[PDB]
């Protein structure tokens, strides 16, 4: 009678079969001879495919395996705020051990429908070009696609930065990064002071493929419980590739029969089963919301391949990065053509609605007519207008790296650009105009300030343009 | 004893082993409800669908869920029968699973209740009606433009934003409130929110008591995603058969059933086809459409939206759904920014039903003429654009005249509009449009306004709202 | 068998000058189909000319195609073949249209086409 | 030579909407080749890969 | 018991596997107890591969299976005329059983090399466009090739109808088609009459793939009981790419290696061995005639795909249907520069060879003329006779939905097009003259249809001419 | 070569050089060794444990507190497909990027590194 008991037959590339082990479960957690922790994943007639969480170079064949009796679970609490830790609940700095009293299953049922209420309340991510023509609601998972080189970790750096004073917890997982980027990464949010409201799930190249795979689950189920509380929790997944990459690899040395790409069957499956966990829960259910930035990379630009297929099949929305835009100086680098939000409208202010359909056109125009600066030849009257505007545009919507934006003084800022204030500006002072407008206003426009924020709602137009003549007149041009 | 044991776990796919002369049919219902004998234990409840017999008494099934916590040697009983579903009234203003259980908060069916197999072969060519006869949604584009056939699929083609929920809202009170049928909405492979969000819409138009509704969430497996579509289907049957009356179907997205059959495949391992797809993809599209089909007592009717992949209209999955459609509407947001509330483009749509032999004559002539008339105009537009106005001739000018009145007269003002808007809804036959149209066509009413024949519904609104106006 | 010292100097001179011009007259098709005849130079215009003149008679009518056309079919001898062509790279032919070489055979054929159709 | 520099400049803008126009068409001829062999080379990796996986 | 029954082992996908039937043979129909019969392809060591042709749902592993001692084969008689069956000859319409004595087996041998004879006698299509750019001859297979809705189905229709005092006996095979249609084709020819000598087969999409498989060859052997009598017999396949994908289903779920476009490497012979059967055979083997008119279905006008291609090297001669130009709607339009038939002429009536003659070139020159976009040359012969000429041809090729039309008055219409008779009449009212002139003559010119019905000759050119010249007289244009 | 310079790395704390002449063979020789060993094909016909064997080596080439492992790697992309997987894997570990431009040298402007191609994060 062997039935917590089991004997290893085969050892390779990370993958033990075991004999005996008659009442383990599917999914469940088990451990080696030699403290190496293994998760059973095949469940066949008579023996057991384990996937080895560790060093597997210590195990041979006819060492002794022993059941748990725990399906894989991870720490949960608020003493994981401000710790580095992979997806076992293990940490990996030098800080000490955790104090967290309770566990959850990383798999879990996602909220019902009836349990969910419409997005309704913005997500401020401190970027123009986001918050403008690309929104985030709160409980909406929206997708950030690019190739490599476009500062996408970037991105997930200021959004996260930004939720500072917006009472927001924010969970970053970290899935075939390299050690040394997630330790910058790290260093640089203690230095702004993110880590006292955020944590990091670290899941290197060097670690096996199960722990990749396992990574993003262990994070969602750390955000669920403070979104079950109540509460309202962002969570990236720095890329989603690697981890179906990782599944690939299991899969394939189970010998599961391959698909497409020798993808499994179930990759779509796996990948919303882990996005559909994102939701705006009702009233009933506490008010709670996670939000979900998965990251997809891409080779050559080419959105056709499988994995982001899926993705894009998946998500509600898509932020689209250019390497040409990048490698122009453009440091958000966002193709507003190619990206859409579903959600957009709902999920923005008054004021931000008030400005951002004219800033959309400008934008789509300059794009229509880009090809085509270089001749002065043209109709003077709507072509030099619109590559006038459209400069200014793309000027307006440039950013300096690890500097959020409120949200006041960008519908200030882009109101002054849509309205034809900033006609006369030189482009190349377009920037400059910008720095000392925002120094202008948190000097002497703090009434304006005041009443965009606590009213959602544009103030007095004359003001305004009362406002914007005065600082005008103290601007000096080079 | 009909009892069976649990001997393999690998994903979604698991394989139970019967006593010998005793294995289940295939697609039978097997259910597995475990109670946690010791802490090392998970309550269990799980149903799985019979897909193979593998030979030694063991059956391979897909399951309808997650499969965490499973435990070879468990105790797993068959039904007897495929996967049963409730129908009859009961069903009317409800969100149902694949596995027909009540997704909503109002409480359980009673287990007494009716249920009938969701597998059920294609009526006989010996009950199919003999004749083609027209559906009349009271929609005056679609009515004339691409009519619609009892017991024929529709394709609809559009984005977000462009109306399409307001436009299945009005066909399903369209047809509710002039024919007495009751419409089923099937949701394959679609997103939790905007399930949620039509769910409310239907909720606060009024339009909810005379639907049920079927959601597949996107993150269940594919077996509950590829059999969510038949248990609509099902659902939609018992109301053509015994109820004797005319049934809409709405399917959120067939190419994601597809791609589910896809996976399902995969999972089993059968060996790929075409561009990747299930070798058995077209017995399976089959399978699925011949059930929506018009008898002599009754018929279905089903509106599909097509999703097409890399706009690849020779892809395998279109290219299979395409050839059981009878007809398409697209629609246009260019309509759309226009102001035409419908926006459907009167070109891009197409109907097999627009026949001197089906529609009549009259009806035909009065459809080319309006086609031919929206066509030349829309060469004329680039005309009018870069040349002048007065390089029109006599006959250019008229028709450019003539074509503004055509497009605005083919709006309309829908029932579910009027809680945004104030005025009541409209209901328009079909002779009513085409003598309205042959009015217009020959010219009666070139004096009155352009702005006039806007959301008005038949042909005296337009004169009303001109004498009203001036 | 396509060398100078099998078939002939001649044969192999006036075989290396047919293939050449249509190579660049497949070359030009790209231009053509874009911007059309108008943007090319004065040569391409007659290595064009030439070209379509030599496809044209390249083709033959056959004895056994005779009962589905009614045309009774040629035997051309290759030293009538390769005077042919050495003719109409030497632009003796440029005036007749090019319809008149489809599917004649013998090089005389393309004169007794082209003036029993009226030039 | 002013009525010779405006038809100049007429032509000009007609030639290049033609040829605009070829190369539309073209692309969307070229984009059908696209498609097929795109397909082609999907069916031909999936096929190698299954074959590859039953030869074990 | 093993020698004639066997044991269920393995039931899915529509294949199954039994233990025992030590003397089956090769190509055997067995029943199971479910009573849904089967063939045995694999005759293997220890098991036997079925294939079951029907609904696999009701067997299950342990269902006995018993031989029957017959290789495949169909009922087949007079007494299957008016009836509509599937590919086993089982009634589908009802109407009570079927009455057969004799049956025919499923493959067959074709006649040989010295069995057959030339095609010399026209086969009427009652279409004015077949009938006078690609003849048929009764022995030939002709291939409709064409994108999908483009009338295919209403060309066949037509076909068939048009058989109706001439000594042929016309069978439909429907595979892959909605049930719906097929009712109403059934429907169309029961309201014409053309039941009194026309067999259905058919097999809907529901159907199970052995049974599309399979019903061709079902059609064919009903056809062949026909031909091997001495009568002649006209044989239409509607979807030979639907056949083809249901035996590409059928070899991938059996596991064999696919090959182009993942079909078997033997789908050439599926269809060559098929096609093969339809000949004309000689006075020596009893002047008998099997003709087939099959359909391929193509994606965006492609006819270098595999199946298209490989049907195309096997019948003699194709239609191509124009889906762009089937913008007319009642007819399609046959695109007269892929459109061949290499078998016909010899096969057409002697008045069509001499009138046709000058209608291909008149065709062929407006096809090539046209596409100009409204040139401004306009040089008289060369384009205003030709290109009136032209529209003039296009009206008069066009046909009305169910009306076929005799062949002496298509003769007719032809000589009073192409003799300058029409040059005269504007293109809108060439439809009306047409009808106005069938009803005059068949009311006044019955010396002329006699004529043309006795001999196969034109009759005498001064009296058409004057006929037609009265006809003209009587004529009011609009 | 790795361990080599790990050596200097640890006990002698200096900075070092590491060069690889050609990166992409060591994936190569792995995907033909693979085949042998019998594992399932990958996507391209390569190992399943692609990613997994170039983490493993790449990840050791780190700074520490003492000394540090920077590595100038050759890196050679079949037919100019950057899509492959092996070059798709590499890309993912890289930090900066020098291109030499035959033109340059053409032109004498030594050591003809592009000006343009190269970037650095």
């Amino acid at each position: 009678q062997v039935s917590d008991v089991g004997t290893v037959i085969q050892v390779g590339d990370g993958i033990a079969r075991a004999h005996g082990l008659d009442n383990v479960m599917s999914g469940e957690l088990v451990e080696f001879a030699n403290g190496v922790m293994g998760m059973a994943l095949n469940l066949e007639e008579n023996n057991v495919g384990i996937v080895i969480l560790g060093p597997y170079t210590g195990i041979k064949e006819g060492d002794e395996v022993r059941r748990t009796g725990r399906i894989m679970e991870v720490p949960v609490g608020e003493a994981l705020i401000g710790r580095v830790v992979n997806p076992l609940g293990q940490p990996v700095d030098g800080l000490g051990p955790v104090e967290t009293t309770e566990t959850r299953p990383i798999e879990s049922p996602a909220p019902g429908v009836m349990d969910r209420r419409s997005v309704h309340e913005p997500l401020q991510t401190g970027i123009k070009a986001i918050d403008a023509l690309v929104p985030i609601g709160r409980g909406q998972r929206e997708l950030i696609i690019g190739d490599r080189q476009t500062g996408k970790t970037s991105v997930a750096i200021d959004t996260i930065i930004n939720q500072k004073d917006q009472n927001m917890i924010s969970i970053y997982v970290a899935i075939g990064q390299k050690e040394s980027t997630v330790r910058t990464v790290v260093e640089t949010l203690r230095k702004h002071g993110a880590l006292d409201y955020t944590i990091v799930v670290t899941a290197s190249a060097s670690q096996p493929a199960p722990l990749l795979f396992l990574a993003p689950y262990a994070g969602v189920a750390m955000g669920e419980y403070f979104m079950y509380k109540g509460k309202h929790v962002l969570v990236v997944y720095d890329d989603l590739s690697k981890q179906a990459a990782a599944y690939r690899e299991l899969s394939l040395l189970l010998r599961r029969p391959p698909g497409r790409e020798a993808y499994p069957g179930d990759i779509f499956y796996l990948h919303s089963r882990l996005l559909e966990r994102a939701a705006k829960l009702s009233d009933a259910k506490g008010g709670g919301s996670l939000t979900a930035l998965p990251f997809v990379e891409t080779q050559a630009g080419d959105i056709s391949a499988y994995i982001p297929t899926n993705v894009i099949s998946i998500t509600d929305g898509q932020i689209f990065l250019q390497s040409d835009l990048f490698f122009s100086g453009v440091r958000p680098a966002i193709n507003a053509g190619l990206s859409v939000s579903r959600v957009g409208g709902a999920a923005q202010i008054k004021a931000m609605k008030k400005v951002a359909g004219t800033l959309r056109l400008d934008l789509a125009a300059y794009r229509e007519l880009e090809a085509f600066a270089q001749f002065g030849s043209d109709l003077d009257k709507a072509t030099q207008a619109k590559l006038a505007r459209g400069a200014r545009t793309v000027e307006v919507l440039k950013q300096d790296l690890h500097q959020p934006i409120p949200v006041e003084k960008q519908v200030l800022i882009i109101y002054a650009l849509t309205r034809g204030f900033l006609d006369d500006i030189p482009v190349e002072d377009v920037r400059r105009f910008e720095k000392e407008f925002y120094l202008f206003l948190d000097q002497n426009g703090q009434h304006l300030l005041e009443h965009i924020r606590t009213t959602k709602d544009l103030p007095n137009e004359d003001d305004l343009n009362k406002a914007i003549e005065a600082f005008k007149k103290t601007f000096v041009v080079s | 004893m009909t009892r069976g044991r649990v001997i393999q776990v690998m994903g979604p796919v698991v394989d139970v082993k019967f006593e010998n002369g005793h294995l289940p049919a295939i697609y039978n219902a097997l259910k597995i409800q475990h109670k946690a004998r010791n802490e090392n234990e998970v309550d269990i409840d799980l149903t799985l669908e019979v897909a193979l017999h593998l030979g030694d008494d063991t059956v391979r099934t897909i399951a309808m869920a997650s499969t965490d916590g499973l435990i070879r040697g468990m105790e797993v009983i068959d039904t007897g029968a495929p996967i049963s579903v409730p129908v009859g009234e009961v069903t009317l203003g409800r969100v149902f699973n694949v596995l027909g259980e009540p997704i909503d908060l109002e409480g359980d069916i009673p287990a007494d209740a009716r249920r009938d197999p969701i597998h059920r072969p294609a009526p006989k060519f010996e009950e199919l009606a003999t004749e083609v006869e027209i559906l009349e949604t009271g929609i005056k584009v679609v009515d004339l433009l691409a009519p619609y056939i009892k017991g024929g699929k529709i394709g609809l083609f559009g984005g977000a934003g462009v109306g399409k929920t307001v436009l299945i809202q009005e066909l399903i009170h369209n047809i509710a409130q002039e024919h007495g049928g009751i419409s089923v909405f099937a949701g394959v492979g679609e997103r939790t929110r905007e399930g949620n969000d039509l769910y409310h819409e239907m909720k606060d138009s009024g339009v909810i008591s005379k639907t049920a509704m079927v959601f597949g969430q996107m993150n269940e497996p594919p077996g509950a995603r590829m059999r969510v579509a038949l248990t609509g289907l099902t659902m939609a049957e018992y109301f053509r058969d015994e109820q004797g009356q005319d049934v809409l179907l709405f399917i959120d997205n067939i190419f994601r059933f597809t791609q589910a059959g896809s996976e399902v495949s995969a999972l089993l391992g059968r060996m790929p086809s075409a561009v990747g797809y299930q070798p058995t993809l077209a017995t399976e599209m089959g399978q699925l459409q011949e059930r929506i089909t018009s008898t002599a007592k009754g018929s279905i009717t089903s509106i599909q939206a097509i999703y097409v992949p890399a706009d690849d209209y020779t892809d395998p999955a279109p290219a299979t759904t395409f050839s059981h459609l009878d007809a398409t509407t697209n629609l246009e947001r260019k309509l759309a920014e226009m102001g035409i509330y419908p926006a459907v483009d009167p070109l891009a749509s197409t109907s097999r039903a627009l026949a001197p032999e089906i529609v009549g004559e009259e009806h035909y002539q009065v459809a080319r003429k309006v086609q031919q008339t929206l066509q030349r105009y829309k060469e004329l537009q680039d005309i009018i654009a870069i040349l002048g106005m007065d390089e029109l001739s006599d006959e250019d000018k008229l028709v450019v005249h003539r074509a503004r009145r055509i497009q605005f007269f083919l709006s309309q003002n829908f029932h579910v509009a009027e809680q945004f808007t104030g005025q009541p809804g409209s209901y328009v036959p079909v002779k009513e449009t085409v003598r309205g149209f042959k009015e217009i066509l020959e010219g009666k009413y070139d004096h009155l306004p352009e702005d006039a024949f806007r959301l008005v519904g038949r042909i005296e609104e337009v004169v009303e709202k001109a004498k009203a106006m001036g | 068998a396509l060398a100078p010292e099998i078939v002939g100097e001649e044969h192999y001179q006036v075989a290396r000058k047919v293939q050449q011009t249509l190579q660049r007259y497949k070359e030009l098709q790209d231009i053509i189909a874009i911007l059309g005849m108008d943007e090319l130079s004065d040569e391409d215009k007659l290595v064009v000319h030439r070209a379509r003149r030599i496809q044209f008679f390249l083709s033959q009518n056959f004895h056994v195609a005779e009962q589905f056309t009614g045309q009774p079919g040629s035997y051309v001898p290759v030293k009538e073949t390769v005077r042919g062509f050495k003719e109409i790279l030497e632009g003796k032919y440029d005036h007749l249209p090019e319809d008149a070489f489809r599917l004649v055979g013998r090089i005389e054929e393309v004169v007794e086409k082209a003036k029993a159709m009226g030039v | 030579l002013l009525d010779a520099k405006a038809s100049e400049h007429a032509a000009r803008m007609t030639a290049m909407k033609n040829a605009t126009d070829n190369a539309n068409e073209l692309i969307r001829t070229l984009t059908l080749s696209y498609n097929r062999a795109r397909q082609a080379a999907i069916t031909q990796e999936i096929t190698e890969i299954v074959a590859g996986a039953n030869a074990l």
